[PDB]
RNA sequence: GGGGGGGG
DNA sequence: TATAATGGGCTGATGCAGG
DNA sequence: CCTGCATCAGAGCCCGAAA
């Protein structure tokens, strides 16, 4: 009932491996891939297609998917095709088939057997804003790929190498995924850096440092602008649910109004305008009201500068210029009557 | 065979090998069934009673089971085991009521309806009450889980500057991010091969990720933002109680042409 | 939202349903003819993990040895219930005992050599091989191995009966062989002139049991 | 796993 | 990318395993 | 068969509500 509790059951169900366990699991998987690289070159296909074939069958056809950089959509139908050329090679060639195999039997065993070691790690990087079990998943990730790039051969114990990979992965995960706005991943740690600053300055001036404290204690580089500049970016957005204080009835989003909609008001002074704006251009007359009508556009926004009215106005390409004055002055003494639109410069 | 060519043991002259000293013994029920030529099905493969394992057909298998060849012990291990189908999550229940038949249920219950102790005549018609309600509709049961999830218009989950150029975001942003989050990284374990133990945890994970986003708080501990202890609000709770769409902005609104004052 | 709607669907109880949703149980799909505690696994049979396990990747259990203690079984070796294999190991599960990690290599490596001997007659057995623990000759009383040739002795004792071999330079003059009952009178590294007592045979004289 | 200072 | 590190901190209505 | 017995969803309106 507990989700914490019941993946802590599910990993105690995997004994822990002993030195030799270790080794001898390490061993075959590193053996293994070895075993996958030369059969590429006996089969003309591609070790990474090779590698998922071998994959799906010691997994069972649970799992059968495309996986994401291969050539050939993995269906049954081709890996039947390719698992029975595996099986097609003379007896010293597919030796090496079943060397692949249980390569990817021990991988599976070496990752369930190390992942009591991703949840103590992962239990000291809580309160991130990534939650347990989303920590125990990213650092379980970096569990598999120590996996892959152990070399056993330089004889250290598997927790040395993977404690690298797992904390590499869990940390990635937090900087990539904890923020609604989510911000590249180096700059997350310059803003980690500024904290660590910051706290240190404040533990030894007893009050809070101004922008220039940080900055000369950031280096060079740093000025009292760029730590404001930076934190305005490191703020992070509140939440339209959260309750004005009281508790009782009032949400912070009730207080904030709609500014992309146009009000009543707006919507009828748009309405308005476009009115007596047509209204006002077929009062000299609507041709060369058409003219400057096809230089701005009611609707469109028709306006380059010189060329395009080579074509269809109706005369050549400076006179529409021209005629622009003139509609637009006779428009001007045309407004001085109808002075209406005095009103609309807000 | 060791690291370094240094400390290998190579065999002086004709000789025969004895083990002694294991590490441990383990003691699996399996069958053993030694080759002498050529192994026709590789390790990891399952298999019946009568199939052919090697050397062109003359060794066979006695059980069900799942194949393990040893190629320093040269024989063909089976473990008695079988090709079982047995599934967890929702992918097993989608399966299960893709696979009713109600018309055949309707018939199948109405026989217990002519039955006594009319216990089993009461809860006969519950059930032939779903049954008949999805015959009528037009609803398919698979359709009570979700492939794809849908996602509601960024409108209406807005994340908008307020006065202070700060942002102020909807709560269902979040728990939208939860569930992409959950749903890409399982689809990179998949395609990684990653222990089914591993992908048993997300893809529960991922229940609870469609579950508090439909309705935060009905199962387990409700999710809340880091450093706060507000459940989100999930589209359940919109829709539902004092606050809710139909109470709060259905069955009466706040209006224009208005005011108040002293009396 | 009670009662479940997939729920009665399905004749589900709440539980049920919860540990499938949930990944708390397995739910079988088409049993492909399991069987499970005596019974067939029948379709919509809820399974634990453990049950699981045992039905889809079989039965099996390893059990320590203390350190430096060697197994009362060999590898490969079939196994029943509650049979013992290292001093304070029993193993609870019949099937196929198998090594893990072996600390020891023992490498028996053959050898084939000729060697000589030289007895009395009317004490000897004659036939025309002999094979291991099988007698060699009576002795009515003692007789003393005499060597017959002059040289430097290299010793070689197996664990019972002893092999000797002479030579003078480095090359080997002579190989004789001491079986049981002949209990040298020489060390390795001495030197011998011709006929100085090799060995006493006593009584009764056998050949190994190696 | 459901709730609060003031006015009527 | 390599010492080793391996299991968390108040009510009523209704549908149920149990005398 | 029935009852304890558990699990869930209810709990007045409008306005200031001092975040």
């Amino acid at each position: 009932s507990d989700p914490v509790r019941q993946y802590l059951h599910e990993i105690g169900q995997v004994p822990l491996l002993t030195l030799e366990e270790e080794v001898e699991l390490a061993r075959k998987v590193e053996e293994g891939m070895e075993a996958i690289k030369k059969l590429s070159e006996i089969t003309g296909l591609d070790p990474d297609l090779i590698r998922e074939v071998v994959r799906a069958k010691i997994l069972g056809s649970a799992r059968v998917r495309h996986i994401p950089g291969l050539k050939e959509t993995l269906d049954p139908k081709t890996v039947e095709e390719i698992d029975q050329k595996l099986k097609s090679l003379p007896k010293e060639h597919k030796r090496y088939l079943h060397i692949a195999r249980e390569g990817e039997a021990a991988r599976q065993h070496l990752i369930e057997a190390n992942l009591r070691l991703v949840v103590s790690i992962a239990k000291k990087y809580t309160g991130r804003g990534l939650s347990f079990l989303d920590l125990i998943q990213e650092g379980n990730q970096g569990l598999i790929r120590a996996v892959e790039k152990f070399e056993y051969k330089r004889r250290f114990k598997f927790s040395t190498y993977a404690t690298w990979w797992i904390r590499q992965a869990i940390n990635r995960a937090i900087a990539d995924q904890a923020r609604t706005i989510r911000i590249p991943v180096h700059m997350v740690e310059t803003i980690n850096k500024l904290s660590r600053t910051a706290r240190q300055l404040q533990q030894e001036l007893g009050r809070e440092p101004t922008y220039e404290e940080i900055a000369e204690a950031m280096g060079p580089g740093w000025d009292a602008k760029r730590v404001e500049e930076t934190l305005k970016i490191a703020q992070e957005p509140v939440s339209l649910e959260t309750p004005i204080g009281d508790e009782k009835d009032s949400f912070y989003g009730d207080f904030i109004p709609d500014e992309h909609l146009p009000s009543p008001v707006d919507a009828a002074t748009q309405s308005l305008l476009s009115e007596e704006l047509e209204k006002a251009l077929s009062k000299l007359s609507e041709r060369e009201a058409m003219v400057l009508k096809l230089r701005k556009g009611l609707i469109d926004g028709r306006e380059h500068t010189l060329e395009e009215v080579g074509a269809f106005f109706g005369v050549t390409r400076e006179r529409i210029r021209q005629i622009e004055n003139k509609a637009l002055r006779k428009l001007k003494y045309h407004e001085s009557r109808t002075r209406k639109l005095r009103d609309f410069l807000d | 065979a060791a690291i370094d060519p240094e400390e290998e043991v190579i065999a002086e002259a004709e000789g025969v090998v004895h083990l002694h000293e294991p590490a441990s013994i383990l003691v699996v029920k399996a069958r053993v069934y030694p080759f002498e030529d050529d192994v026709e099905v590789s390790t990891g493969d399952r298999v019946a009673p009568g199939d052919v394992l090697a050397d062109g057909g003359k060794v066979k298998s006695d059980v069900y089971g799942r194949v393990e060849v040893d190629l320093v012990r040269n024989v063909v291990r089976v473990v008695e085991s079988y090709d079982i189908d047995a599934r967890m999550g929702a992918e097993a229940i989608q399966q299960l009521l893709k696979e009713l038949d109600l018309e055949a249920l309707e018939k199948e219950l109405l026989e217990e309806m002519k039955h006594p102790s009319r216990a089993r005549r009461a809860k006969a018609r519950k059930r032939l009450e779903v049954v008949r309600a999805f015959l009528d509709s037009g609803n398919r049961p698979e359709w009570m889980i979700l492939e794809a999830v849908p996602v509601l218009p960024p409108d209406l989950r807005p994340m908008v500057q307020v006065d202070g150029g700060r942002f102020a975001t909807s709560d269902l942003n979040d728990l939208y991010r939860r569930l992409i989050n959950r749903n890409n990284r399982l689809k990179k374990l998949l395609a990684q091969g990653a222990p089914e133990i591993i992908i048993r945890n997300e893809k529960r994970m991922l229940q609870e990720a469609v579950d508090a986003l439909l309705d935060n708080g009905r199962r387990g501990a409700p999710v809340t933002n880091p450093g706060s202890d507000r459940p989100l609000r999930s589209l359940t709770d919109i829709l539902s109680g004092k606050q809710g769409r139909f109470r709060q902005n259905l069955l009466g609104k706040r209006v224009d042409y208005s005011g108040r004052s002293v009396i | 939202d009670v009662p479940s709607k997939i729920g009665t669907l399905l004749d589900l109880s709440a539980t049920e349903l919860e540990q499938v949703l949930y990944f708390s149980k397995y739910i079988v799909l088409d049993p492909k003819g399991a069987i499970l505690n005596g019974v067939p696994v029948e379709k919509r049979q809820l399974l634990t993990d453990e049950e699981y396990r045992e039905l889809r990747y079989g039965k099996q259990e390893t059990y320590p040895l203390p350190p430096g203690v060697d197994a009362l079984v060999k590898d490969g070796e079939e196994v029943v219930k509650g049979q013992e294999l290292a001093p304070g190991v029993v193993s609870r599960l019949d099937g196929v005992a198998l090594y893990r990690f072996p600390r020891r290599v023992r490498v028996e490596y053959v050898k084939k050599e000729r060697a000589g001997l030289r007895l009395p007659l009317a004490a000897w057995v004659e036939k025309e091989a002999y094979k291991p623990g099988e007698i060699l000759a009576e002795l009515p009383e003692p007789y003393l191995f005499r060597a017959e040739e002059e040289g430097v002795v290299e010793l070689k004792e197996l664990e019972e009966g002893a092999f000797l071999v002479l030579r003078r330079e480095d090359e080997p003059v002579a190989t004789y062989f001491l079986p049981v009952g002949m209990t040298p009178l020489v060390v390795h590294g001495e030197i011998v002139e011709k006929g100085q007592p090799l060995a006493e045979a006593k009584g009764l004289l056998r050949m190994p049991r190696q």
